[PDB]
């Protein structure tokens, strides 16, 4: 069944699960050709595969060379996301295997679940959230990784940094959701909320700053502000 | 031209022979079904007066023996038997005859209906889908689960049609994932007409059966059959020319009988949605989508 507010802790329980979302795996630019026609142009792309228990990201980079010479791309997108989703399932030992996959868009159901008939004890869920998770593409190290890429290829992140040696798996997702809910409003503004403070750097072998505890409360309220003023200034209240 | 003679009537109810129907009252002299067209299959079905629950009947074929009709009021219905004293048969069959106690099967010298809604359905092939091999007949009722119905639960009462499943390993081979799943050709081709039903008479004989349990008794697991067998051509890309001009005049012949009151139930809008108007053989079913459209123009 759909995963939504009301079963929402069984995210942080020890049954290992996988959030897929597909929404950055085919990325194309919009432009117009000499003729004055308009063509797409498309970049690479990524899988973002999450464990939202431990933080493990599965980084799938998705390169340009595998739209080549296809036809009917944002139906291919969905298929080439569950092909590479179920390899990476089988490339894991068994007791590494999630035990459910929730696929953050109801459009991967079927291409999930034909690729997973190999695992018919994985179960292929939907869920009724609204997770911004396309917002992973304005977390500067992920987009430089993704764009940088010249052939198909895995990067393993731990998008929580170390706090979970500070806090729970669920505030740390908490802190995740609204930080890419953030971004996913207005980049900007998100994006200068991090670096409001300078002194606060980001470590080489992290995503976020590192900030303490009674930073990271400041930090918190400060997005909730921008999604709240974002929802005025958009809806005019 | 055969007869399905009768013991008696003892209880009001509604007997079908084929597409056609009639009421005996309780303890009306009736005894019988006469001039029953030879070479095809039939069906003899009920529907108590006082029970509309539970329409029942019995698939058969006069030429693999001697059948007739008996209420038995231990289990509470019509019973088809085989007399196999052909003397006693003809002679019981005679009596009633002269004293004009038997309806006649009552077809129209142009109508062709039974026939085209009959064309492959084998008697054979009937006693493999419903198991009860030490009878030549085989009895149907509204409430009968299907094999794949049962996976989902005595099996000696199930009708083990031919198992569809568009998301099965059967289905999908390993490496064309989407390749199989947007474009059915092989699991058409290969693993059903090939392997399993070795041909598209067989193929469309069970089509026909699973669509005339589903009119005559309201079998739910018989009507996820027929649309599931449709929808497997409809979705395949590449069908034989001669299968997709049948499977127009099959579905056509369908339609035309469906009582215009029951299409609510028996008729599947997003399978038919989906094969007249989305799938590869959206242009290959002309007749259907003509009679469709005039006749069921709300389910589109
Ligand atoms: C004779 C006897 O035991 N009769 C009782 C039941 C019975 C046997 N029947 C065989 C052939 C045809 C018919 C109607 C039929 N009725």
């Amino acid at each position: 069944g759909a995963m939504n507010s009301s079963n929402y802790a069984e995210l942080f329980n020890n049954d290992i699960k996988l959030f897929v979302d597909d929404t950055n795996v085919y990325r194309v630019t919009v432009h117009k050709t000499f003729e004055g026609n308009v063509a797409t142009k498309a970049i690479n792309g990524c899988i973002f595969t999450l464990n939202p228990k431990t933080g493990h990201l599965f980084l799938k980079i998705i390169h340009t060379s595998v739209w080549a010479g296809q036809k009917r791309l944002s139906q291919l997108a969905k298929w080439k996301t569950a092909e590479e989703v179920s390899a990476l399932v089988r490339s894991l030992p068994k007791e590494e295997q999630p035990k459910q996959i929730i696929v953050t868009r109801k459009a991967m159901l079927d291409p999930l679940e034909v690729h997973m008939l190999d695992f018919p004890n994985i179960a292929i869920r939907p869920t009724e959230l609204r997770l911004p998770f396309s917002a992973a593409m304005s977390i500067d190290k992920l987009s430089d990784v993704v764009m940088k890429a010249t052939e198909p290829q895995m990067v393993l992140f731990n998008i929580y940094d170390d706090w979970l040696d500070r806090i729970s798996s669920y505030t740390a997702f908490s802190r995740l959701t609204l930080l890419l809910r953030a971004l996913k409003t207005n980049e900007e503004s998100a994006k200068m909320i991090l670096l409001s403070d300078p002194t606060i750097t980001i470590k080489s072998y992290h995503l976020w700053p590192s900030f303490t505890d009674e930073q990271w409360i400041t930090i918190e309220s400060q997005m909730r502000d921008l999604i709240l003023t974002e929802y005025g200034r958009k809806y005019n209240v | 031209m055969n007869t399905v003679p009768f013991t008696s009537a003892p209880i009001e109810v509604t007997i079908g022979i084929d597409q056609y129907s009639f009421n005996v009252k309780e303890n009306q002299p009736f005894h019988g079904i006469k001039d029953i067209p030879i070479g095809h299959v039939h069906v003899i079905h009920f529907q108590h007066a006082d029970n509309s629950s539970m329409r029942y009947g019995y698939w058969f074929d006069c030429r693999m023996g001697n059948f007739y009709i008996q209420y038995d009021p231990k289990d509470g219905l019509y019973k088809m038997m085989e007399e196999r004293d052909g003397a006693k048969f003809e002679n019981i069959v005679h009596n009633f005859k002269e004293r004009q106690m038997m309806v006649s099967y009552p077809k129209i010298d142009e109508d062709d209906t039974w026939y085209n809604l009959t064309e492959f359905v084998q008697m054979d092939k009937i006693r493999k889908i419903v198991r009860k091999d030490e009878n030549q007949f085989s009895y149907v009722d509204s409430s009968m689960t299907t094999v794949q119905e049962n996976e989902l639960s005595d099996p000696a009462h199930s009708l083990n049609y031919t198992v569809i499943n568009f998301k099965s390993r059967e289905a999908i081979r390993p490496g064309h994932e989407m390749e199989d799943f947007l474009d059915k050709s092989y699991y058409l081709n290969t693993v059903m007409l090939q392997g399993i039903f070795k041909n598209s008479s067989n193929y469309f004989g069970e089509l026909q059966f699973a669509f005339l349990n589903a009119m005559f008794f309201g079998n739910y697991g018989s009507s996820l059959q027929w649309h599931a067998m449709i929808e497997l051509i409809c979705s395949s890309a590449t069908v034989p020319k001669h299968m997709l001009d049948k499977l127009d005049e099959i579905l056509y012949y369908q339609i035309k009988t469906l009582p215009e009151q029951y299409s609510d139930i028996l008729l599947n809008e997003r399978v038919w949605n989906i094969c007249l108007y989305s799938s590869f053989q959206k242009n290959s079913l002309h007749n259907t989508e003509k009679i469709m459209e005039n006749k069921y123009p709300e389910l589109l």
